[PDB]
């Protein structure tokens, strides 16, 4: 579903 | 026992928790003001609290030894499914059996069953939620067991959508053995009687709580009026 925010916070 | 690697895993998790849980709850002042007076008056405040908590749970997860080795997508799948569970779990620290409420410093930030209902939930979730807090509080976990249980909750192989299920299991197993061993060597009887099996049971109770959470969220977000009152991260993590 592509999670931009969750993605950035995990990066 | 408690090998060298296990004492390390516990030291890491204790610090990771410390770096992501402020027991003075000072940032709560940034959240939209709570309103305890149309219902759903606590939705904006609690939406913010939860949103804040999701961010902290994420920061905790990234420090779980082994978690960083998982793929991008598996990290995402484990966080999206455990977020609400780790928030319930981690909230046990502010929960008090004195009056069955989560006390975070001041009256403004002291939450009880009525505030929860003013967020859109019924006894469907609240009754078992308080039951959960009470059974968890009674276990009187050492902070070591507390952080280990949260990490084990995050790294669970059965979360649907998981791909590298065996890798997740390997990471979680390493955490379980660290917890099982810590209980035997560090937790003295009687408090250690069945302690592990009781802790695992709490993870099952959380599966039930998550389920109820999800159903009511579907009904809440069912109306953009309420969905519009959430935050971007909450919408992304719980569903958009
Ligand atoms: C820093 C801390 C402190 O221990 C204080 C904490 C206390 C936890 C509390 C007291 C307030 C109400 C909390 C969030 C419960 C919430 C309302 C149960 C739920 C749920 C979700 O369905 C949902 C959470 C938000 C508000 C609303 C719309 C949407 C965003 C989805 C309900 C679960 C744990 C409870 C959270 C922890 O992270």
């Amino acid at each position: 579903k592509n999670h931009p925010m969750l993605m950035n916070l995990l990066k | 026992k408690l090998s060298e690697e296990q004492q390390h895993i516990i030291a890491i998790l204790l610090d990771a928790h410390h770096k992501t849980y402020d027991p003075t709850y000072a940032d709560f002042r940034d959240f939209r003001p709570p309103v305890r007076m149309s219902p759903l008056s606590m939705l904006p405040h609690l939406a913010d609290l939860v949103s804040y908590s999701i961010q902290k749970v994420i920061g905790f997860a990234k420090m779980i030894p082994g978690f960083r080795d998982l793929t991008s997508d598996d990290q995402i799948v484990l966080l999206k499914s455990s977020a609400i569970e780790v928030i319930m779990l981690r909230s046990n620290q502010s929960f008090t059996m004195d009056d069955m409420s989560w006390d975070c410093g001041s009256q403004d930030y002291k939450y009880d069953v009525t505030d929860v209902s003013k967020a859109g939930h019924t006894l469907e979730l609240i009754e078992p939620l308080i039951k959960f807090q009470v059974g968890l509080k009674k276990l009187n976990l050492h902070e070591e067991e507390h952080v280990l249980l949260m990490a084990i909750c995050i790294v669970s192989p059965d979360r649907p959508g998981v791909q590298d299920a065996k890798l997740v299991e390997a990471i979680q197993d390493r955490l379980s053995n660290t917890l099982q061993t810590y209980i035997r060597c560090r937790h003295p009887p009687p408090g250690s009687h069945q302690l592990y099996a009781k802790m695992i049971q709490k993870l099952a109770d959380l599966r039930s709580l998550n389920e109820e959470h999800s159903k009511q969220y579907r009904s809440l977000s069912f109306q953009p009026e309420n969905s519009m009152k959430l935050t971007p991260l909450v919408l992304e993590v719980f569903g958009n």
